[PDB]
RNA sequence: ACCGAUAGUGAACCAGUACCGUGAGGGAAAGGUGAAAAGCACCCCGGAAGGGGAGUGAAAUAGAACCUGAAACCGUGUGCUUACAAGUAGUCAGAGCCCGUUAAUGGGUGAUGGCGUGCCUUUUGUAGAAUGAACCGGCGAGUUACGAUUUGAUGCAAGGUU
RNA sequence: UAACUUGGGAGUCAGAACAUGGGUGAUAAGGUCCGUGUUCGAAAGGGAAACAGCCCAGACCACCAGCUAAGGUCCCAAAAU
RNA sequence: GACAAUGGUAGGAGAGCGUUCUAAGGGCGUUGAAGCAUGAUCGUAAGGACAUGUGGAGCGCUUAGAAGUGAGAAUGCCGGUG
C-alpha cells in the first residue's frame, strides 16, 4: 500500500513556525529560517541558564561591596570576616539585607570586623 | 551587476516611502463650484477668470 | 526563589557631586569618577538602568601626570581621510583643552553602550575652580 | 486465543531496521556505509575472496 | 451604515492602482470624486466608477444621504495574473506578468 | 520503475554548460511522472509450517473452545429442505452466540444453505476445519458424527 | 520582621503572610511545615546565627505541590548531525509563612 | 492488506492530441456547483466588465476549472514600539504600556544590560571569501525474489522434513 | 578492575597542533619524515582581547545556593587602589 | 532505601513516536466525520488531547499483521509566488 505525505509534514513545520513567533521577518514566517533560529534559541537558552547563575552572583557581590565600603570595609574582608564569625548568610541574602535593612547589615559588619 | 542578496520586505518598503503621488493642485471653481485645477479652465463649465472659454 | 531587587527610574535618586582635580593624578581621579557615574558605589546598583550620580570636576587645568607623559603621551585622532592622522601631546591638551583631557580619560573608562554614553553625559568638567551648576546644589566628594 | 487479542511468542518478532530515515536513528545520511570509497557506492564493493 | 462596491479582475497592476487609492482613503466622497477626476493616472477612471457605484448602492439599497458619505475603506487586492512572454535576443524568452486588481470601495455615513 | 515508464530514452539536455542540474532521462525517479524506486512487485505471501505444528494449532484452537465452554455437541441436523428461519430458530433454542461455527461430518447442502445468509454463522465440514474459522467463532456446534471424525483425524 | 531560612540547598528571605516557592518538600497540601534552620532574624530585634539562630523556627502552610512551566532543553553541534531534545518540569512546593519563631 | 488526479496508463478530460522537428522521432497540461438547475425574475451604478440589493437553495462565504481551500506572496486596519544608532537578529536579565487565558508561580509588546560570526556538505581545520539551496508546497534514495550464513522463536528429536 | 576465547555487525587506511628525542632542510618554515606524550579530531564550559590543536577542566536535567582550577582583583570587568 | 554511571563523529546495540492499509473486537459522526485555522494544554523525545471557528461525510480506539512509512539541502523534478 502507498502512503502519501499527508498532513504530518504541515503539522510538524507549523509547530516550529509557532515557536519562532515574534522573530524578525522571514524568521517568523519560513520553516527553514525559523528552524535554524529555534535551534539557536535552544542552544542559547541552555547556555544562558548556566550564565544567569554567574550573572546574579556577580550583581549580589557588587551591591555588597558598595554596602561594605559605606561601613569602611572591603567586600573581600567583609566576606572573610563573616566566615571567621561563622555567619553563613549567602551573597543574595546579604545583598537583600543591605538594601532592605541597613541597621541589620551594620550589625553583620560589626560581627565580621570583630572576627578579624 | 546583480543583487548579491534578495531585498527583504522591510528594505523594499523603506525604499517605497517616497514612491507616492500627491493630491492634484485643485481649487473650487467660482462659477460652478466644482473642483478645477488651479490656473486651468474649469472642465465642467468651461470658464476661466470669470469668462467662458 | 527569585528575590533580587531591581532598581528602576521610579525609585532611582541621582545626586550631584563636586570633585577637585587639583593635585590629583588624571587616571586615579578618572577611575574613581567612572565608578560614581556608573552607580558602582550604590547598594541599589542595577546593570540595565543608570543608578549613578552626576559628577562635577573643577580645576581640570591643575590635573597632574607622572614621568614624561606631558610630552611623551600622545593622543591620536583620525579624520577618516587618507593620511588624516592628527596628534597632540597630553601636556599640550592640558594647556589648551583640559576639560577634554579629563572627559576623554573618564569616558574611556566607561562602557561603550547606549547606557554608558548616557552615564558619560552626567559628567561636567571645568578648567577653573568655578562651575555654573549651583542650582543643582552639588556636594563636595573626596576621592578615596 | 482471539483474533482481537493476538500475541506472537516473546522474542519471536523484531522490527526491521530502516536506514536513511534521519539523524536520530544513527543510520541516517550515510546509512551505516561511512564516507566515500567503493564500499559506500550503490552496488559497490569487491567480490568475495 | 456602510455601502460597498467591488470591481473584480481589472487589468491594471495593484501597485499602480494603490497609489490613487492612497489619495482618496478617509476623505469625503465629493472630494474623492474631484481627486479622481483631476488626477492623471490610468487607475483613476476605474476607481471613480467603483466609488460612483458604491455611492449609488448607498442611496438606492440603504437610502443613505450621499453628501454626508465618506470613503471609509479603499483597497486593491491582487486578481489572477495573465502570463505572457516577450521574445528576447538569442532565442531566449523573458516572462511578462499582466496583473489584475480587485478594487473595493466602502462608503460610510459615520453612523 | 524507470525502465517500465513510457518514453524517456534520450538525455534531456547536455551534461555541461547550461547551468542546469545534470539529467539523464525525464523518467528518473526524482522527476514528476518518473519511474518508482523499489515499489510493490507481484509476489506470494504464503509460507509453510511443519505438519505437526499445523495439527497442534487445530487441537489448540479446538481445546480453547472446550475450555471456554464454546463446544456444543448435537446428535444430528435434519433439514429436508433449506430454510434459514428454521436454522435461526434452532440456534436460539441451542442458545448459541452471534458468531457460530457449525460443523458436519460431510458436506450437508440443506444445513449449508440454511445458515448461509445468517450473519455470524459459518458452516464447515470436519475435514474443512481451519484455525481461523475456529478462532473467529465464539462457539462451535458439532454433530456427534463430525466430532468423532475430528477425534480420529487429530 | 524578616527571617532568613535555608531550604532546597538555598536561602530564602521571608516575612509572615508571604507565599514562597521552594524545592519540593515531602509534605501533603494543607499540611504545616516548620523550617528548622533560621540563619538570621531581622526586624527591630536582630539575631545572627553562627550558623543558625538556636531555637528559631518558621511555620508555613503548604498551599500546593506543583511542577514548573516546561523547559525545552535543546542542544546541537553544527555539521555533526548530533542534537538532543529533552523536556523538563521542575517540582516545587508552594507555602505561606504563618509565623516566625 | 493494488493507484486515487504531481498517484495510477503518456492519456480519468476530444491524447499519441496540443506543441516541437526536414524527417525518423519526441511529447505535455488539464477531474469535483447542487439532492435537484431549482443556473440569480426584477431593481440600482456602469458602454461593457464587475458589483449592491432582491430572489433560488440547507448553504451562493455552493453562482460556473463553481467541494475543501494550507503556505509562500500581496494588502487594509489596529495594541505596544522605533529617527545618537554599529545589529547571524536570538537568548538571558528587565522597567513602562496594553490585555486577560485550556487559570497557569497568565498573554502581547519591549526602554535598557549580559552573552552570541546561519544551516548542510566536505574537511587536519570552514563565520568562511570552499560547496549547496530565491521562497513556499508537493514529489524525491537499502527494496523484492532466490540462495548462503548467523541470531531469536517454535514443533519434533536419533531423528527432522517433504 | 579488568583480561582472554568464540561468534554476529562495523567504521577507519587525507590526519593537525603543541611539547619533547632525532633524521632532512639552513640548530629556515604554520616545512618534511620517524620515536614519545597530550589535546583537537569526535569536547561544550573558564583563561590566553579575538583565537580547532596552548593552560584549567570532561556539559544527565533543573536552581536568582556554596567552594575552588587556570587565570585574576584601579575603570571597562567579578574580586586587594 | 544506599551509591555508581549518563560529552561525543564514523559506527555497533536497545527502546519507542507517527503515517497508510488489513484482521478481529469495541466505538464515534448531519444534535456535524476527515481536512483546515486559532489557543495561555499534556508527555522525557519523536509526538497526544481538548475548545472554538471553518468544513460537510466520513473517521477514531485496542490488539495483531503488512508497507510506495517520515525530507531542508541532490546547480534535485513539477507547480505557485517573490
Ligand atoms: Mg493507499
Ligand atoms: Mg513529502
Ligand atoms: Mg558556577
Ligand atoms: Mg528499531
Ligand atoms: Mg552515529
Ligand atoms: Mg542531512
Ligand atoms: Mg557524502
Ligand atoms: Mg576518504
Ligand atoms: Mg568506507
Ligand atoms: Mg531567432
Ligand atoms: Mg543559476
Ligand atoms: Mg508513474
Ligand atoms: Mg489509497
Ligand atoms: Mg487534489
Ligand atoms: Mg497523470
Ligand atoms: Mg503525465
Ligand atoms: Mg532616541
Ligand atoms: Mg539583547
Ligand atoms: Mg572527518
Ligand atoms: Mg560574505
Ligand atoms: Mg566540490
Ligand atoms: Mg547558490
Ligand atoms: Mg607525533
Ligand atoms: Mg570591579
Ligand atoms: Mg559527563
Ligand atoms: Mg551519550
Ligand atoms: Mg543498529
Ligand atoms: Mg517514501
Ligand atoms: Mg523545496
Ligand atoms: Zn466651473
Amino acid at each position: 500500500p502507498r502512503v502519501k505525505g499527508g498532513t504530518v509534514t504541515r503539522a510538524r513545520r507549523k509547530k516550529t513556525i509557532k515557536l519562532a513567533k515574534g522573530y524578525f521577518g522571514s524568521k517568523h514566517t519560513l520553516y527553514k529560517v525559523a528552524k535554524q533560529q529555534v535551534m539557536k534559541s535552544g542552544q542559547y537558552a541552555f547556555r544562558d541558564r548556566r550564565q544567569r547563575k554567574r550573572d546574579f552572583r556577580k550583581l549580589w557581590i557588587t551591591r555588597i561591596n558598595a554596602a561594605a565600603r559605606q561601613h569602611e570595609m572591603s567586600y573581600s574582608r567583609l566576606m572573610n570576616g563573616l566566615k571567621k564569625a561563622g555567619i553563613d548568610i549567602n551573597r543574595k541574602m546579604l545583598s537583600e539585607i543591605a538594601i532592605s535593612d541597613e541597621k541589620a547589615f551594620a550589625q553583620l559588619v560589626t560581627k565580621a570586623k570583630d572576627a578579624l | 551587476a546583480v543583487p548579491k542578496r534578495r531585498t527583504s520586505k522591510t528594505r523594499k518598503n523603506k525604499r517605497r516611502t517616497h514612491f507616492k503621488i500627491s493630491v492634484p493642485g485643485m481649487t473650487e471653481c467660482p462659477n460652478c463650484g466644482e473642483y478645477k485645477l488651479s490656473h486651468r479652465v474649469c472642465k465642467n463649465c468651461g470658464s476661466y477668470n470669470g469668462e467662458e472659454v | 526563589m527569585r528575590q533580587t531587587f531591581m532598581a528602576n527610574e521610579s525609585n532611582i535618586e541621582r545626586k550631584w557631586y563636586v570633585i577637585d582635580a587639583e593635585g590629583q593624578t588624571l587616571g586615579r581621579l578618572s577611575s574613581e569618577v567612572a565608578s560614581i557615574l556608573r552607580g558602582k558605589n550604590k547598594v541599589t546598583y542595577t546593570p540595565h538602568v543608570d543608578t549613578g550620580d552626576y559628577v562635577i570636576v573643577i580645576n581640570a587645568s591643575k590635573i597632574e601626570f607622572t614621568g614624561n607623559k606631558e610630552t611623551d603621551k600622545v593622543y591620536y585622532r583620525h579624520s577618516n581621510h587618507p593620511g588624516g592622522i592628527k596628534s597632540i601631546t597630553a601636556g599640550e591638551l592640558r594647556r589648551t583643552n583640559p576639560e577634554r583631557l579629563i572627559e576623554n580619560s573618564i569616558k574611556g573608562m566607561l562602557p561603550s553602550t547606549r547606557l554608558g554614553e548616557k552615564q558619560g553625559k552626567k559628567l561636567f568638567v571645568y578648567g577653573g575652580a568655578e562651575h555654573p551648576h549651583a542650582a543643582q546644589q552639588p556636594e563636595n566628594y573626596e576621592l578615596r | 486465543m482471539k483474533l482481537h487479542e493476538l500475541k506472537p511468542a516473546e522474542g519471536s518478532r523484531k522490527e526491521r531496521n530502516r536506514v536513511g530515515r534521519g539523524v536520530a536513528t544513527g543510520n541516517g545520511k550515510t546509512s551505516g556505509r561511512g564516507h566515500k570509497g567503493q564500499k559506500a557506492r550503490s552496488g559497490g564493493g569487491v567480490r568475495p575472496g | 451604515m456602510e455601502a460597498k462596491a467591488v470591481a473584480r479582475t481589472i487589468r491594471i497592476a495593484p501597485r499602480k492602482v494603490r497609489l490613487v487609492l492612497d489619495l482618496i482613503r478617509g476623505k469625503n466622497a465629493a472630494e474623492a470624486i474631484a481627486i479622481l477626476k483631476l488626477t492623471n493616472k490610468a487607475s483613476s477612471p476605474v476607481i471613480e466608477k467603483v466609488l460612483m457605484s458604491a455611492l449609488a448602492n448607498a442611496e438606492h439599497n440603504y437610502d443613505m444621504n450621499t453628501d454626508e458619505l465618506v470613503v471609509k475603506e479603499a483597497y486593491a487586492n491582487e486578481g489572477p495574473t495573465l502570463k505572457r512572454f516577450r521574445p528576447r535576443a538569442q532565442g531566449r524568452a523573458s516572462a511578462i506578468n499582466k496583473r489584475t486588481s480587485h478594487i473595493t470601495i466602502v462608503v460610510s455615513d459615520g453612523k | 520503475n524507470r525502465s517500465a515508464v513510457s518514453g524517456g530514452g534520450r538525455k534531456p539536455w547536455k551534461q555541461k554548460g547550461t547551468g542546469r542540474a545534470r539529467q539523464g532521462t525525464i523518467r528518473a525517479p526524482q522527476w514528476r511522472g518518473g519511474g518508482i524506486v523499489f515499489g510493490p512487485t507481484p509476489r506470494s505471501y504464503a509460507y509453510k509450517m511443519p505438519k505437526k505444528m499445523r495439527r497442534l494449532a487445530l487441537r489448540s484452537a479446538l481445546s480453547f473452545k472446550a475450555q471456554e465452554n464454546g463446544l456444543t455437541v448435537v446428535d444430528a441436523f435434519n433439514f429436508e429442505a433449506p430454510k434459514t428461519k428454521e436454522f435461526k430458530n434452532v440456534l436460539s433454542t441451542l442458545e448459541q452466540p452471534k458468531k457460530v461455527l457449525v460443523v458436519t461430518e460431510n458436506e450437508d447442502v440443506n444445513v449449508e444453505l440454511s445458515a448461509r445468509n445468517i450473519p455470524g454463522v459459518q458452516v464447515t465440514t470436519a475435514q474443512g476445519l481451519n484455525v481461523l474459522d475456529i478462532t473467529n467463532a465464539d462457539s462451535l456446534v458439532i454433530t456427534e458424527a463430525a466430532a468423532k471424525k475430528v477425534e480420529e483425524v487429530l | 520582621m524578616f527571617a532568613i531560612i535555608e531550604t532546597g540547598g538555598k536561602q530564602i528571605k521571608v516575612e509572615e503572610g508571604q507565599e514562597i516557592f521552594v524545592e519540593k518538600l515531602d509534605v501533603n497540601e494543607g499540611d504545616t511545615f516548620t523550617f528548622d534552620k533560621v540563619l538570621f532574624v531581622g526586624g527591630d530585634s536582630v539575631k545572627v546565627g553562627a550558623p543558625t539562630v538556636e531555637g528559631a523556627t518558621v511555620t508555613a502552610t503548604v498551599n500546593k505541590q506543583g511542577r514548573g512551566k516546561k523547559i525545552t532543553v535543546f542542544t546541537y553541534k553544527r555539521r555533526k548531525n548530533s542534537k538532543r531534545k529533552k523536556g523538563h518540569r521542575q517540582p516545587y512546593t508552594k507555602l505561606t509563612i504563618d509565623k516566625i519563631n
